[PDB]
C-alpha cells in the first residue's frame, strides 16, 4: 500500500509538472470567467486534492478488520476517512485564505527554494 | 432557445455589455492640414479609395 | 517622446499656425519655436506590453537565487542560463520565460 501511494503521489507531481510547461508555454486551457494564473492555480490545487483523496482511499482500503482506527471510524463514534488519510498516507496541501502558500520572500516562500 | 447552443450564444452576445474601450486597442493624434488628403502613407490608398 | 526647449529648458508644447499650417513646438515661457518633424501629438495604449521585458540588468546572472537551466543560446549556443518569468505584475500577466545567457547577456524566449 506504501508503494501504491508514492506511486499515485509521483503521478500526481508529475501531472503538475506537465501542468506548468503548459501553461508556461501558452498551451493551457483557460477556465471562462478566470484568468490564465487563476486557472492554472485551480487546476492544480484540484490535481493534489485528488491525490491526496486516491492515497487516503488506497490506504483506507487496506486497513483490516481488527484495526482499531477503522473501528472507530465505522462505528461513528470518533474519527472520519481525512484523518485516516492524513494520518497513514499523505498530508496533502495547506491553503492559506483559500489558496497555495503565497510568495512572501521576493518572488518564493522560502529563502531555501 | 434553451435545447440549441447556439440561440443561446447568439441571447448572451445581445444582453453582455459591450463598450468601445472594450474593443478599441490604441487611439492617436495626428496633425493634417489637408481634409480631402493625408499624410499617413499606410492609410492613404484607403482615405483616397473612399474618397474617390 | 517629448522634447525641451533648448534656451530655457521647459517644455515644448505643440502649436499650430493659422495662416502657415504647420505644427510647431513652442515654448510658453518665452518666443521659442522650433519646426515638428512629425504629427504623432499624442498616443495612448490601453492594452500595453512594455515594462514585460523592459526589466532587465545587465549583472542579472550574478544573483544566487535564480534557477539556472541547460536551455540553448541562439546567439553563442552556450549550455548555461538563468530564466525567470514577466517582470510585469498585473493579474493578466502571461507565464511565459525570459532566458539570459551568460555569456552574450540578451533576453530570449523559447517559442
Ligand atoms: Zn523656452
Ligand atoms: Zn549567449
Amino acid at each position: 500500500t506504501m508503494k501504491e501511494i508514492t506511486h499515485a503521489i509521483s503521478s500526481a507531481k508529475e501531472q503538475v509538472q506537465e501542468i506548468i510547461y503548459k501553461a508556461q508555454h501558452n498551451e493551457l486551457e483557460l477556465k471562462p470567467g478566470m484568468t490564465l494564473r487563476e486557472s492554472f492555480e485551480g487546476e492544480v490545487s484540484r490535481t493534489l486534492n485528488d491525490a491526496r483523496d486516491s492515497a487516503g482511499r488506497s490506504a483506507e482500503m487496506n486497513l483490516k478488520d481488527l484495526n482499531n482506527v477503522k473501528q472507530m471510524v465505522s462505528a461513528g463514534s470518533k474519527g472520519s476517512f481525512i484523518n485516516i488519510a492524513q494520518m497513514s498516507a499523505c498530508v496533502g496541501q495547506q491553503m492559506v485564505e483559500g489558496k497555495r502558500i503565497a510568495f512572501g520572500f521576493a518572488d518564493r516562500s522560502l529563502p531555501h527554494f | 432557445i434553451a435545447l440549441d447552443i447556439e440561440k443561446a450564444k447568439v441571447i448572451q452576445s445581445s444582453i453582455e455589455y459591450t463598450t468601445l474601450k472594450n474593443v478599441t486597442s490604441a487611439t492617436e493624434i495626428y496633425y493634417d492640414p489637408d481634409p480631402t488628403s493625408t499624410v499617413i502613407e499606410e492609410d492613404f490608398d484607403t482615405v483616397e479609395a473612399y474618397f474617390s | 517622446s517629448f522634447r525641451f526647449c533648448l534656451e530655457c529648458n521647459n517644455m515644448l508644447y505643440p502649436k499650430e499656425d493659422k495662416e502657415n499650417q504647420r505644427l510647431l513646438y513652442s515654448c510658453r515661457n518665452c518666443d521659442y519655436t522650433e519646426l515638428a518633424e512629425d504629427p504623432k501629438v499624442y498616443r495612448h495604449e490601453l492594452i500595453t506590453n512594455i515594462g514585460e521585458t523592459a526589466g532587465i540588468v545587465d549583472d542579472i546572472g550574478q544573483d544566487p537565487t535564480l534557477p539556472r537551466s541547460d536551455k540553448e543560446c541562439p546567439e553563442c549556443h552556450s549550455r548555461d542560463c538563468v530564466f525567470f518569468q514577466s517582470q510585469q505584475r498585473r493579474k493578466d500577466t502571461n507565464m511565459t520565460l525570459f532566458y539570459v545567457c551568460l555569456n552574450c547577456k540578451k533576453t530570449f524566449r523559447d517559442e
